């Protein structure tokens, strides 16, 4: 699986490692 | 011309505004500036003196207050989501 | 033998995963649905209307 003009990303908050860990 | 300091700038006509700093791709000769997947201004030839200056738009995002219930206390927290501390008093 | 069959059948999913580029075409789908709804919103900004 593969600047900003007012848009936002925001983080997951559970993160990639802890849905790795979950 | 100013560098990692957010400043309007207006280069024969691009009337852009953000914060210009030092970039590493190389233009072609007559590639006057540089462009994005969007179309969306990110390189600029400084004009002057022939280098290649990244531009990356002012910092900007979200401010949320984490507090607890107003009953249970009334000091609270901030977030300035998504930039670094640095720029955030200013 | 069913323990070797589901090791290797596990060994089949990493071929055919790495093999295959379209294992994974439904979350590249929708990370790729995004990225186009987003570049469509900032192209509408270049838009006249
Ligand atoms: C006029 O423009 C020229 C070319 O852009 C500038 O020439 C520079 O001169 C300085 C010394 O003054 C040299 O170190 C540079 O190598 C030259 N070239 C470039 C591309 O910067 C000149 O400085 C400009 N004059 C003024 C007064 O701004
Ligand atoms: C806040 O807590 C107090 C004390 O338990 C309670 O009386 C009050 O109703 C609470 N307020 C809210 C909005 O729940
Ligand atoms: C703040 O964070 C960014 C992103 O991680 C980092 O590159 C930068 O050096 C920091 N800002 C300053 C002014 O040091």
């Amino acid at each position: 699986v593969t600047k900003f003009n007012g848009l936002t990303v925001l983080p997951p908050l559970l993160t990639d490692e802890m849905i790795a860990q979950y | 011309l100013v560098k990692n300091k957010c400043v309007n700038f207006n280069f024969n006509g691009l009337t852009g505004t953000g914060v210009l700093t030092e970039s590493n791709k190389k233009f072609l000769p007559f590639q006057q500036f540089g462009r994005d997947i969007a179309d969306t201004t990110d390189a600029v030839r400084d004009p002057q003196t022939l280098e290649i200056l990244d531009i990356t738009p002012c910092s900007f995002g979200g401010v949320s207050v984490i507090t607890p219930g107003t009953n249970t206390s009334n000091q609270v927290a901030v977030l300035y989501q998504d930039v670094n501390c640095t720029e955030v008093p200013v | 033998l069913i323990a070797n069959q589901f090791n290797s059948a596990i060994g089949k999913i990493q071929d055919s995963l790495s093999s295959t580029p379209s294992a994974l075409g439904k979350l590249q789908d929708v990370v790729n649905q995004n990225a186009q709804a987003l570049n469509t919103l900032v192209k509408q900004l270049s838009s006249n209307f």
